[PDB]
């Protein structure tokens, strides 16, 4: 349907402003939006957003009410809300019964069409007791207020915009919607330390539609430039493919790009390694890459189990005419046991919590992605995003 | 930024003040002879995601049997990153085996 | 066992169980000084290999086999019958005496 | 005084007013390319508990197949001891087979 | 068949079936390094060749034929009688043992 996320975005952002502005020893919890078994008896809410008028007139905003009333119609326990911004309005305004009927009224031809869909027998006074309306200010000023508040709290100015705030809102979005056994309330004291200790970045549906979208990508892109300039260095990837969309098809594109930019030269001595965690079947991808033009190094002499010395070897290279014995390394994480003699200069964890190759003298960059294109952009493979 | 095509040749000697490039196939040289005269500019690779611009100062062509040799001498002027930024003054040094391209 | 001994082989398999004709009948990288070879030998199971090669072989050796498809009138066939492998080493000049 | 690290190379030809150094591997050069441009400094060993500070005047790179050879020409500026004392004026001459390091 | 085997022949035919003698006894192009031969062998029917060569042949091997028109006092004219072709392979030193 409409699925106008800006409403839920406003709602979670306002909750965030509350949490940052909260007293010690206080538990605040939120109700998960409907659009996600309907867990929680009265912990569900749906919203819309609209801010284009010079003065407050209830007439113009017909649309949200129809679907919300229909939504109440569809099922019973579950609350409903709304947020909009017009000049000259604050607070909550309770409509009357005749006023809501006028919204019910077929004032226009579309509305006469729509009213027929809603049932004849429906509550209105109980509905109003059950549904309230809330006003809001301009959204961009609100997003600015959140960041200004965090500055006032005390954080490094550069670190705030890039990493702290999106990862912070991510927890709100996880709590709002989940299917597991755990609590639904956040205390500021335990909340803040968690975010301050852990460093990682997140790209996902809600994170994309924010004020600081452009400022998020470039700040990261600029960090990895020093690393990717080098001709020869060890790089290791760990991907978890459950969440990513259209993995089977896009992974080949990504690999061909990475090899054509970073493993197609005579001074490119050490190829990269890809390790996939899951229940994946590698033979298909291997065959497809063979059809593409590339050749892989599996590690298996007899297709039973892996040998570490063979997976980490150096290939033969001929200069003119140019050839490579192999251009990449592929394996499954579980099967591999042990570690290399030399430590990785970089390790890229994608959708992964921990790994046993970590150490102090090894760099570790982490991400949480829903589309692979954002990584193609992060690694300079493509010019633009969305 | 755009696709730069297929290399004309490779570095044999390098220095802060001189780069020497060698072509071994007559067909390629005839293909791009128009764009390899003195005064015209070439793009040399120095690492991933970085290019250097150089000016041709000399061209020599010799055929000897013991097949073809074409030498191009170049003097750097500046650098040009992938995103499309130019900066005068390059203290960098290209390593042999790198590639040269004609400037579109 | 061959790897434990010090040899590398080409099987033609690319991940999967299927065998490809091109990868088996492939020329290897050879570097002169220093001397190194991508592979020394080729190994296969007959039934899994379907098709034919590009160039008919210069010699074909049949050891306790009656007929094979590649038998042709322009190939130098040699058919034997053996009891123990030590005999063939004599035939192929590997050992000095029976 | 502190741990200097793994060396870049070794001395080949010496003289009172010139020292020549040779690197043989591309990885190390690509690693310390930033620290090897004209005007920067290097530390050359001359006996136990003594070092010479030299200024780079030239770099030259070549590829030949009988492999890479990189040549750095340096000029002597002064002496630095193990304790930390620095003295302008150099009387000593570094013998070949002696290591060179980048300055921390 | 000889093409499938890896060889090239000169037949003396400029398109037409007729045999031009001056184009069958010509000298080939020979590069030393890298080696290459324009053609390795000549092949023709006898009834078609009407004429003779400008320079006479040193040796003439006649296998299972009585007389020819190229016999002369200044040529070494050998004549054999054989029933299998391995016999000749032994005479000409291609096969070690009878």
């Amino acid at each position: 349907a409409e699925y106008s996320i800006k409403g839920y975005l406003y709602q979670f952002l306002k909750y965030l402003s509350e949490i940052l502005a909260a007293g010690d020893g206080a538990r605040i919890t939120i109700e998960g939006a409907i659009e996600d078994i309907a867990a929680g008896l009265t912990t569900a809410v749906q919203c819309k957003y609209h801010e284009q008028a010079e003065k407050y007139t209830l007439g113009k905003i017909y649309k949200p009410i129809l679907l919300m009333l229909e939504h109440f119609s569809k099922n019973s326990g579950v609350s409903y809300r709304l947020f909009c911004h017009f000049p000259g309005e604050s607070g909550t305004k309770a409509l009357t019964k005749d006023d809501l009927e006028t919204v019910l009224s077929t004032k226009g031809e579309v509305l006469r069409a729509i009213v027929a869909r809603i049932d004849t027998s429906v509550d209105y006074e109980a509905f109003l007791d059950r549904f309230a309306i809330e006003f809001g200010p301009s959204a961009e000023d609100l997003q600015v207020a959140v960041l200004a508040s965090l500055k006032d709290k005390g954080f490094d100015p550069d670190d705030i915009d890039a990493v702290i705030f999106p990862n912070a809102i991510q927890r709100i979005v996880d709590l709002a919607t989940r299917s597991d056994v755990n609590d639904r309330t956040v205390e500021p004291k335990t909340f803040l330390a968690g975010l301050r200790e852990v460093r990682r970045v997140t790209f996902t549906r809600w994170t994309r539609e924010l004020a600081t979208k452009g400022r998020m990508f470039s700040s990261l892109r600029k960090s990895l430039r020093s690393c990717l300039a080098h001709n020869s260095r060890w790089r290791v990837f760990v991907i978890n493919p459950l969440t990513i969309e259209n993995f089977d098809d896009d992974i080949v594109r990504f690999i061909k790009a990475f090899v054509q930019r970073y493993s197609s030269k005579y001074l490119h001595s050490n190829p990269p390694l890809f390790m996939l965690t899951g229940d994946y079947d590698l033979s298909v991808l291997q065959k497809r890459l063979y059809d593409a033009g590339l050749r892989c190094e599996t590690g298996k002499v007899g297709g039973t189990d892996v040998i570490i010395k063979e997976l980490f070897r150096r290939p033969i290279l001929i200069r003119n005419p140019f050839r490579m014995e192999f251009s990449l390394r592929l394996a499954k994480r579980d099967e591999v046991i042990g570690g290399p003699q030399r430590r990785p200069d970089e390790l890229f964890l994608i959708n992964v919590a921990d790994d046993e190759w970590k150490h102090e003298d090894v760099n570790v960059h982490g991400f949480k992605i829903e589309r692979l294109s954002d990584l193609e952009y992060i690694l300079q493979l493509r010019s633009d995003y969305a | 930024m755009p696709d730069l095509g297929t290399p004309i040749g490779s570095v044999t000697d390098s220095s802060p003040s001189l780069i020497r490039i060698e072509i071994s196939s007559a067909e390629d040289f005839e293909k791009y002879k128009s764009m390899l005269g003195v005064g015209q500019y070439l793009l040399v690779a120095s690492g991933n995601n970085l290019y250097l611009l150089a000016s041709i100062t000399g061209v020599r062509a010799t055929h000897v049997e013991r097949n073809f040799r074409f030498q191009i001498d170049t003097q750097p002027i500046g650098t040009l990153s992938e995103d499309g930024e130019f900066s005068r003054g390059s203290h960098s040094l290209p390593v042999p085996t790198e590639y040269a391209y004609v400037t579109p």
